[PDB]
């Protein structure tokens, strides 16, 4: 679930994504929501 | 919303103002005399437009993560007014509206208590259905307004509305609390109250019905 | 010298068309840009977009839709217009020239860099509040003094104006024979747009017992006038 | 920011300009001959991976 990085658009068409995704943990029956950054190139858009 | 900084006459001063910064900024500095028109003071940080003295410094917007600074050095009498910012920061949008700006106060004199008198709402007011406490604060400085509403144990937040502080041609300043209630409610509660706290000094006077 | 000058009407009904105009001498209105600056009582400016030739103009987002503007070379005068002004519109409306700036931050091949805007010569302004009420007449109240409060003596004593539109309102004692001890505290204007005043006055608590303590209340845009006796 | 690389015109107009000589070795002496850009393919050849 990704929400574009900190920009101001003025075309900048930024190709990086914020994503917060469930991880897994070092516990199996525990989760983790948990975030990070990705290039436009790297994910594809899921309907 | 205004934020106030008391600084002795030919001290340095400290002001905050915006977010913190997510990229290279561009920040302005405003000075809003009493009355006035907001006047410039700093633009493009450090820099200064004619006619400004070199004690205002501003921070620079190249570093990241940290607030925006007017540095004001041997503050003179003039230099006290409301120092508004415009943030132009690279990674976020266009900012139409200023930063909370921030109250400058020289002290200029010794700081004085706030004398309070509460009174009851008027007996003819119960007859037009219309009930209103007045909490009157004067004779007090700085021009610091601190409303407390305090029914007995509990407080009421709305239906509450208090002016500016404006000083009448001497030191302190005119401060006026009003409370709208029903009357209904006035025979409610055992006994009414309005606090008062100026600079950390807290000052309470209460009222009973009869 | 720049001498610029903002012209308004001052007083508008709710969901009306508001002009106001800017006059401008010492340089000609086209050369320079020129922006609009709200401020609410009590709170912090707000831009009203700018305007400049060469169509060179952007507004508000928030106001997009309602605010517009115009210029005019052969007069030298800058024009706002906004419709459907509503009671947030109260605001006190500057007119000051604005000048641009390029500021650098990266190699500028792919627009690394953007502009911000300074105003650098403001003017005096305007103040215009949106309001539907009509002329009302004061009530006048009358606080009463506690008696033989303490031993320290020279209890309190007052009276309270409510519901009194517009301004101004002036408050005396005794027909200006009490003029020691008298406070006419700025008038609060409530939330619903009447103005409210108060006035205390503090007397000896031996004199409390037997005396003339009357405030007349005068407002000039209803032609109203009441006094009023207080007693504890 | 956007990643660039910046390589200096002067050299890269005089080197470009020997490859260009010994080419027409090959095809003449006076004939055109042009430079373009990558005609298509994957992200990998389209562009200095
Ligand atoms: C690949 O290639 C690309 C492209 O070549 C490279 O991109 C470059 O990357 C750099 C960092 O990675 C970036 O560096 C940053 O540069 C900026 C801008 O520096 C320039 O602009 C400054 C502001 O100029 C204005 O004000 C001047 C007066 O103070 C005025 O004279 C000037 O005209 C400008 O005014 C303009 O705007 C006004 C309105 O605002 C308007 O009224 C005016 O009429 C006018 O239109 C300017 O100060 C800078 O000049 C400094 O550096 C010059 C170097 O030639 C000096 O000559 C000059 O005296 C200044 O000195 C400063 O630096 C000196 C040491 O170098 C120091 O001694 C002195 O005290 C000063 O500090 C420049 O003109 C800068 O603000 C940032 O800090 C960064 O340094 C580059 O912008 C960017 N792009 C380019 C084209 O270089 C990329 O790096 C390469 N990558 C690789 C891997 O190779
Ligand atoms: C990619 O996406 C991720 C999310 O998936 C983003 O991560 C988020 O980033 C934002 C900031 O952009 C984070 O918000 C910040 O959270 C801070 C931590 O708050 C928590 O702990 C503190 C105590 O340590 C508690 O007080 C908080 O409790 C409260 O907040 C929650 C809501 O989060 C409320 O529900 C509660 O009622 C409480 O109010 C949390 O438990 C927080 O400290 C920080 O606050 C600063 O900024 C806010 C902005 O409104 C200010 O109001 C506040 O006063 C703080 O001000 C800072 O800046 C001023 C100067 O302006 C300084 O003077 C202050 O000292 C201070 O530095 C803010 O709320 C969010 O938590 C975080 N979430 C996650 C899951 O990571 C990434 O940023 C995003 N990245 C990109 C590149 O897109
Ligand atoms: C990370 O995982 C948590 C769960 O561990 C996700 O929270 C859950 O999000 C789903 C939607 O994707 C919620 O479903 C809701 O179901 C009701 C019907 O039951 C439907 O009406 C709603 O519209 C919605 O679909 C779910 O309630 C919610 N909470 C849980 C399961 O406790 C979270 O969204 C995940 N975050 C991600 C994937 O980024
Ligand atoms: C790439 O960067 C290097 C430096 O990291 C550049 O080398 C400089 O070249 C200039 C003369 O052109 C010298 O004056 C500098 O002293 C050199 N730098 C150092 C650290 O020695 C090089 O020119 C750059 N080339 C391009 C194509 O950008
Ligand atoms: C808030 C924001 O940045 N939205 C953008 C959206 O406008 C753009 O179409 C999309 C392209 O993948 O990336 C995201
Ligand atoms: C943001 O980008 C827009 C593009 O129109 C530009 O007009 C604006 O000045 C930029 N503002 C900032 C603070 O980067
Ligand atoms: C540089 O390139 C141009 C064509 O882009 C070419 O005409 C010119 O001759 C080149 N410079 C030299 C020194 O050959
Ligand atoms: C240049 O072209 C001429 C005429 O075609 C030819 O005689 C000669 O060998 C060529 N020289 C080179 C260096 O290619």
């Amino acid at each position: 679930q990704c929400t574009n990085v900190t920009n101001n658009i003025t075309d900048m068409r930024g190709e990086l994504k914020n994503c917060s995704f469930n991880m897994t943990t070092e516990l199996r029956d525990k989760k983790q929501k948990v975030y990070s950054l990705f290039y436009r190139l790297d994910v594809v858009q899921i309907n | 919303a205004p934020t106030f900084v008391s600084v002795a006459p030919g001290q340095t001063a400290r002001i905050t103002c915006g977010e913190e910064s997510l990229g290279s900024r561009s920040v302005i500095w405003y000075q809003q005399r009493p009355g006035q028109a907001p006047s410039l003071i700093i633009y493009n940080n450090n820099d200064r437009p004619s006619g400004i003295p070199d004690r205002f410094s501003g921070s620079p917007g190249s570093t990241f993560g940290t607030t925006a600074t007017l540095t004001i050095t041997s503050v003179e009498a003039g230099d006290e007014a409301d120092y508004y910012c415009h943030i132009w920061d690279s990674r976020r949008p266009t900012n139409w509206v200023f930063g909370e700006g921030t109250t400058l106060i020289v002290l200029s004199q010794p700081k004085a208590a706030p004398s309070v008198t509460l009174f009851p709402p008027s007996s003819e007011e119960l007859q037009a259905n219309k009930a209103t406490l007045v909490c009157l604060i004067s004779d007090f400085y700085p021009g610091a307004v601190t409303v407390a509403w305090k029914a007995d144990s509990s407080p009421v937040k709305a239906g509450v509305e208090t002016t500016t502080p404006s000083k009448q041609s001497n030191n302190k300043y005119a401060a006026s609390s009003y409370l709208s209630l029903t009357p209904e409610q006035w025979k409610s509660h055992k006994s009414y109250s309005c606090q008062v706290t100026h600079e950390g000094s807290t000052v309470e006077k209460t009222v009973a019905p009869t | 010298q720049v001498h610029l000058q903002e012209s308004g009407p001052g007083l508008v009904k709710p969901s009306e068309t508001l002009s106001l105009t800017c006059n401008v001498s010492g340089t000609l209105v086209r050369d320079n840009y020129w922006s609009w600056i709200r401020q609410p009582l009590g709170k912090q400016p707000e831009w009203i977009g700018y305007v400049h030739d060469s169509g060179d103009t952007n507004y508000n987002p928030s106001l997009k839709s309602r605010v517009h503007l115009s210029l005019d070379k052969s007069k030298n005068l800058v024009s706002l217009r906004l419709t459907g002004v509503t009671a947030a519109d109260s605001a006190i409306y500057y007119c000051a020239t604005t000048k641009h700036g390029r500021r650098i931050y990266g190699v500028v091949a792919f627009k690394e860099w953007f502009t911000y805007f300074y105003m650098d010569v403001w003017g005096k302004g305007t103040s215009v509040t949106v309001s539907s009420a009509s002329t009302k007449g004061p009530s006048v109240f009358p606080l009463a003094p506690s008696s033989k409060s303490t031993s320290g003596g020279t209890a309190a004593l007052g009276c309270l104006v409510k519901d009194y539109f517009p301004e101004p309102v002036t408050v005396s004692w005794n027909s200006g024979a009490l003029t020691s001890g008298v406070h006419t505290f700025p008038a609060v204007l409530q939330s619903s747009g009447l103005y409210s005043l108060s006035s205390v006055v503090t007397v000896p608590s031996s004199s409390l017992g037997t005396q003339t303590y009357i405030c007349n209340v005068n407002h000039k845009p209803s032609n109203t006038k009441v006094d009023k006796r207080v007693e504890p | 920011r956007q990643a660039h690389c910046n390589v200096s015109k002067a050299t890269w107009n005089e080197t470009l300009g020997k490859v260009v000589k010994q080419l027409r070795k090959h095809f003449g002496n006076n004939t055109i001959i042009r430079f373009a850009n990558s005609s298509g393919g994957d992200l990998e050849v389209t562009t200095h991976s």
